[PDB]
């Protein structure tokens, strides 16, 4: 209905909340592996985040999997910086660590994330 | 909170 | 870390998506029963937005339920009202629904909520 | 959208 009133906190109350069963490893059931070091989250919350992970999981035989093997390029550290992103709306965007975080960023199909990587490296060139 | 979207 | 920088419309973002997922059925795996009238769900959301469903999920025996039946002296559209705010943030609050909506929120303790009804129906009297 | 938190 057009007679609607909006709760402005409300998406993150709930963002945060899922980071907390993330923490807790509550209902958790997706175990990625990117390699051999290994991160448990939801599935519906890595589909909300990734071009990649929503084709993934629409597949019809993938979508029963519990574990996901990354490509062995991907970096262990920029996989976890985007995870953390995915559950709180905040990157961790280090000078030693953009290079990474971009190229998982591509793989991903996170375009913002992208896009601001980008923006910061021409800002030192 | 509450506002009119 | 203390040098994040944020995305102000991650988290609205991410809600948008997973009540895309739930409108085409993609990996829910709960149906709640209220009064014979059966609503599909991420039992995830449900325990970020709700006191209630936040205790029976992390229960031993009841995280394992594939269905979940409410007290009979609960409202269908009171319900349908109070998922729809879950998955969107919008309240349809209107003169005909605020009793039903206000004592279906103190049953699945959402507190916010029932203290806007609770003001709403001050102003009215 | 980026803001500092
Ligand atoms: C490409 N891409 C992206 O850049 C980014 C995606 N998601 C985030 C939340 C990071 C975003 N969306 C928009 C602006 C900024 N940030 C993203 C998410 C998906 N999944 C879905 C898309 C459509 N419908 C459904 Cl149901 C889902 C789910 N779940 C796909 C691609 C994404
Ligand atoms: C009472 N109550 C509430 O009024 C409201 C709850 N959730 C919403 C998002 C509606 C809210 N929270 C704060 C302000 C406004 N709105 C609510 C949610 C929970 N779950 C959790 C609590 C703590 N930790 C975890 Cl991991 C979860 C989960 N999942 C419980 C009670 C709630
Ligand atoms: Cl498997
Ligand atoms: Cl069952």
């Amino acid at each position: 209905a057009d007679s609607c009133i909006q709760f402005t906190r409300h998406a993150s109350d709930v963002l945060l909340n899922l980071n907390r069963l993330r923490s807790r490893d509550i209902l958790t059931d997706v175990v990625i592996v990117v390699s051999r070091e290994q991160f448990r989250a939801h599935k519906t919350v890595l589909m909300a985040c990734s071009g990649l992970f929503y084709s993934i999981f629409t597949d019809q035989l993938k979508c029963n999997l519990s574990v996901i093997n990354l490509d062995p390029e991907i970096n262990p550290e920029g996989f976890c910086i985007l995870l953390d992103f995915m559950y709180t709306s905040r990157l961790n965007l280090r000078e030693g660590n953009i290079m990474a975080v971009m190229a998982t960023a591509m793989y991903l199909q996170m375009e913002h994330v992208v896009d601001t990587c980008r923006k910061f490296i021409k800002a030192s060139e | 909170a509450w506002v009119i979207p």
